[PDB]
């Protein structure tokens, strides 16, 4: 019946279901980061040789490389039916809150991990902005996950590649003590009281330890009819708001601004709710946040499922078997070459007796001495004089070099190409563009376009709170993939030059390139040039 | 031979006594150059005198003060080797199974401190599974001898049963032939109530100590002696040095049988209402914290007379007993039978003093230290790790440091049930 225990319950039942997934992860993360001599008896007792000739990482760094020259990001277009231009304030608010470097840092850490590991994710959060919001005083944000393998522990029961059936997803935080009493401070939590969760991490292989203290955020999602007020705009039409959005902070504001009440509908939606949680207690209860959607967004390599266990894959798990053969065989290899007595002659102590000077290394004598007699034995025996023989590297050594290199490039080949991998990361941007527009019709300030301007219908509580208040027409566009641009005058920019391109030699040639100099940035030379193109564009019409 | 690395887990501790006590870091230089100790004043009583001529009656001015220090680290400095393949998981495992011992060990010096200097002294002449509500007898009567003195509870109060009295509470309280809240909660789960009697914090712990009976007997105050409140005295070279305030030693006809934690009555001597001075009807009870000779000992509540007429009126405004030692009342002893202690305080009574050990500085080369965080018990001690090619092995060590400290023993008290004979 409590809260912690059923939370608790979830949280266990999903770190069970996602423990060999999350080994072989965490697993390749280390062995494509930190070395590939995954080992701790051998390296720490009776210390040998252990060299390390990588081959799998300039593969690692060409996947890298090839998907940072094509960024991916939401672009979002108008739905069937609605006006042409539903998503440019949408757009808008997107290209300004999303333009900024922790964005793009995100973004390139979540495709890193997906390469190496095959899962990484990222966060998108709210915060409040006076110097420069994007809306409403609040700012939308992406935050990174690192590790989100090991971090990001989703609900079992989900068979979607970007989770949208997960009712509900732990996310754990591992901070240094001055990160932990920053935390509390931020979110009004006892600093004293130290808190505990399940070590995600693992730092094996000792690397000193790990001076950390974890907590865990706990996101669930509830999918309820709640009620909805039917109203009558004083400008023109009829709005509908969400009793909860509303319930007392301008329930009756909105009746004194003028709105009347004509209807009362009950409408399901999705609200989401974080628990800020420890092993032994809760902290905050269902802390209610902005959203439809779980604002976690994971990106997949090879996804897929076995038997009910969720399996995923990056480039660097088939390669372990072979790049761990040929590290151990050029070991092995190295130390022939290092512990071998080198070709040398063998003698007799007798038949050098008295000559030892000359077959030190010295080039003072034209030639070598030996002795030819002994007392005893009349005469030294004749036997051809034998030298030890030279350090070889064994056919098996260097056959199986050869094989266990040609092995792991034949399998490090994702694709034939990175088209798969970028698909999946389209994925997760249609996932992003879908929770960022939720947020975004709950926070911000989106103003109605009407055919009579943009309208923002808005009124403040006697706290001199201002409440939001956006009506149902809110899901007017939809998420597809496009090029990355810093702002909707790049946007602009490039659509000019895509339609210049296929544009012949006419009259809209003329208009486009007129257009292009409309929309260009300012200097002098350039001020005039596009004042002459807007003259030029008044003056014909 | 087929082996899997699943661990079967053995050991759940909690810790209740080392969460709920404060923690203290006092500056380390500081510490270091006046030998771990610091002094904290005590809150300030005054006398008062009624007439209208006062010539020369007037008073000074006494503001006593308690000590606070620390003891020696607590470590696992285990050495590291070859042996087995399993030997480089059972590293980590040991290191959390060290931690995690490390937390333990510090709740049992909390409880222990707690139950060794605790001067109330709550005793029963039966268990608590005889007499119907008695557990909540026993927590009312803690939380009235707390009210009658008068003593300060302002940032809380706890009372830690052990498990045996915690389960009889709950059985009292499901035999009850009625259920409404509070039957049906102790029925479906074992908790009584998280707040008893006046207390806000009731709990249980599992490392409660079990106070021996003491077979001392026929043992009277050798001597009449009074104490002072003093703030400091001078040695022998004339430097003023100054006086902890929770300590008397008394001198009695023979100290045999009595130990550290053995708590002790003068026949006659009363409490007092400390700030009103009141005679109180209970008797005042001692507990001893160390045998010194063997005529001697060290009891923690200072006596401070009431009557006594050689005290300055400075000194006798920090009376809390009525009468003093008279070298021939008995003193009797409160424990008479082993018994599991229940335990009561002002939350404010112990705290954890801390310090580091400075061992990332330059001057420890060729070791590699970190800090280590223990969750629970809210402390923070240092892990270190140096590899010795030599007989090529390693060594581990995890010290923490910290002392245990109960500045006002007057607040803390135990529980004593089925005294009898």
């Amino acid at each position: 019946e409590n809260r912690l225990e059923s939370i608790l319950s979830r949280f266990d039942a999903d770190w069970t279901a996602s423990d060999e997934a999350r080994r072989e992860a965490k697993n390749d993360l280390f062995f494509s980061r930190v070395s590939q001599w995954d080992d701790w008896l051998s390296q720490y007792t009776t210390l040998q040789y252990r060299g390390q000739f990588d081959v799998v990482r300039p593969v690692v760094r060409k996947l890298v490389s090839e998907m940072r020259q094509n960024p991916i990001d939401v672009l979002y277009r108008p739905k069937d039916g609605a006006r042409p231009d539903a998503a440019d304030v949408l757009m808008g608010m997107y290209r300004t809150d999303m333009r900024h470097n922790t964005a793009k840092i995100a973004v390139n850490i979540a495709v890193r991990e997906q390469i190496e590991a095959g899962v990484g994710a990222w966060r998108l959060v709210t915060d409040y902005e006076d110097q420069s919001p994007t809306s409403n005083n609040q700012v939308i944000r992406r935050e990174p996950i690192h590790s989100a393998c090991s971090h990001v522990i989703w609900d079992s029961n989900s068979k979607l590649m970007d989770k949208s059936d997960a009712r509900h997803c732990t996310v754990i935080h591992s901070m240094s003590q001055n990160g932990w009493e920053d935390f509390a401070e931020k979110y009004d939590l006892d600093a004293d009281d130290i808190p505990s969760f399940q070590n995600p991490n693992d730092w094996v292989f000792p690397w000193l330890t790990q001076d950390t203290i974890q907590i865990a955020e706990f996101y669930e999602v509830v999918e309820k009819k709640e009620t909805a007020f039917i109203y009558q705009d004083p400008v023109t039409g009829e709005p509908v708001s969400y009793f909860k959005r509303d319930i007392k902070d301008v329930i009756d504001d909105l009746a004194d601004s003028g709105f009347i009440k004509i209807a009362e509908r009950q409408i399901k939606r999705r609200r989401v709710y974080k628990s800020i949680i420890t092993c032994t207690a809760v902290l905050k209860d269902k802390q209610l946040i902005a959203g439809e959607h779980i604002p976690i967004v994971p990106v997949f390599g090879e996804w897929g499922f076995v038997e009910d266990k969720e399996v995923y894959e990056g480039v660097v798990r088939l390669t372990k078997d072979g790049q761990r053969l040929r590290n151990m065989i050029m070991s092995f290899n190295a130390d022939i070459v290092a512990r071998t007595p080198k070709k040398k002659p063998f003698f007799w102590p007798e038949q050098i007796a008295g000559f030892e000077h000359m077959y030190d290394g010295n080039d003072d004598y034209p030639y070598y001495l030996l002795n030819r007699t002994d007392e005893n034995s009349g005469d030294l025996p004749t036997q051809p004089l034998a030298y030890y023989e030279n350090p070889e590297v064994p056919q098996a050594n260097a056959y199986m070099l050869e094989a266990a290199t040609s092995a792991v490039k034949e399998v490090a080949t994702l694709g034939v190409e990175t088209y798969v991998f970028q698909d999946n990361l389209a994925t997760a941007m249609r996932r992003d563009g879908e929770i960022y527009q939720s947020i975004v019709n709950d926070i911000y300030d989106v103003p109605r376009n009407v055919t009579i301007l943009m309208a923002e219908v808005v009124d403040l509580a006697t706290g001199e709170k201002q409440v939001l208040n956006d009506i149902r027409g809110r899901y007017e566009c939809y998420t597809d993939v496009g090029p990355s641009f810093q702002s909707m005058k790049q946007q602009n920019r490039a659509e000019i030059l895509e339609l210049l391109g296929k544009t012949p030699q006419g009259t809209p040639e003329y208009q486009l390139l007129l257009l292009q100099y409309f929309t260009l940035l300012d200097g002098k030379g350039v001020e005039m040039m596009r004042d002459y193109a807007n003259k030029q564009l008044i003056q014909m019409g | 031979t087929l082996a899997v690395d699943e661990i079967i887990e053995t050991i759940s501790a909690i810790t209740p006594m080392a969460q709920k006590a404060k923690k203290y870091t006092p500056p380390a230089a500081s510490m270091q150059r006046s030998s771990n100790t610091i002094w904290m004043p005590v809150e300030q009583e005054s006398p008062t005198q009624e007439g209208w001529d006062l010539t020369d009656k007037a008073t000074g001015l006494l503001e006593l003060n308690v000590a606070v220090n620390m003891g020696e680290p607590d470590n696992d400095f285990f050495q590291l080797r070859a042996d087995d393949l399993r030997d480089e998981t059972a590293y980590r495992r040991r290191i959390q199974s060290a931690a995690r011992k490390l937390a333990n060990n510090v709740e049992l010096k909390v409880a222990n401190m707690a139950a060794e200097m605790g001067s109330l002294v709550i005793t029963s002449p039966d268990a608590i599974g005889t007499n119907t509500a008695d557990a909540w007898n026993f927590v009312a009567d803690a939380e009235e001898i707390m009210f009658s003195r008068e003593l300060n509870r302002d940032m809380g109060t706890s009372y830690f049963f052990n498990p045996q009295d915690y389960k009889k509470a709950g059985y009292d309280l499901t035999k009850r032939d009625i259920f409404g809240r509070i039957p049906e909660e102790a029925y479906r789960d074992g908790t009584i109530q998280r707040q008893v009697a006046g207390f806000d914090d009731v709990l249980r712990s599992p490392k409660l100590p079990v106070l021996t009976k003491s077979t001392a007997t026929g043992i009277t105050v050798s001597g009449a002696q009074s104490f002072k409140p003093v703030a400091w005295q001078l040695d022998n070279d004339g430097n003023k040095v100054n006086v902890d305030n929770r300590f008397a030693t008394v001198t009695l006809s023979a100290t045999t049988g009595m130990k550290r934690g053995d708590k002790i009555s003068f026949a006659g001597v009363k409490f007092l209402g400390q700030m009103a001075k009141n005679v109180l009807a209970q008797d005042a009870t001692f507990s001893v914290v160390r045998v010194v000779d063997g005529t001697h000992v060290e009891i923690t509540p200072k006596p401070v007379a009431l009557d006594d007429v050689s005290l300055s009126p400075e000194q006798r405004a920090y009376a809390n007993v009525n009468t003093s030692l008279a070298d021939a009342m008995a003193v009797n002893i409160l424990n008479v039978k082993d018994a599991r202690t229940n335990v009561f305080w002002a939350d404010d009574a112990i705290r954890i003093v801390s310090q580091p050990i400075p061992a990332n500085h330059e001057l420890f080369a060729g070791m590699k230290t970190t800090s280590f965080s223990i969750p629970d018990v809210g402390l923070n001690g240092i892990f270190a790790t140096q590899g010795d090619i030599s007989t090529l092995s390693g060594l581990c060590r995890i010290a923490l440091w910290y002392g245990v400290n109960a500045t006002r023993p007057e607040a803390i008290g135990v529980g004593l049930p089925g005294q009898t004979a």
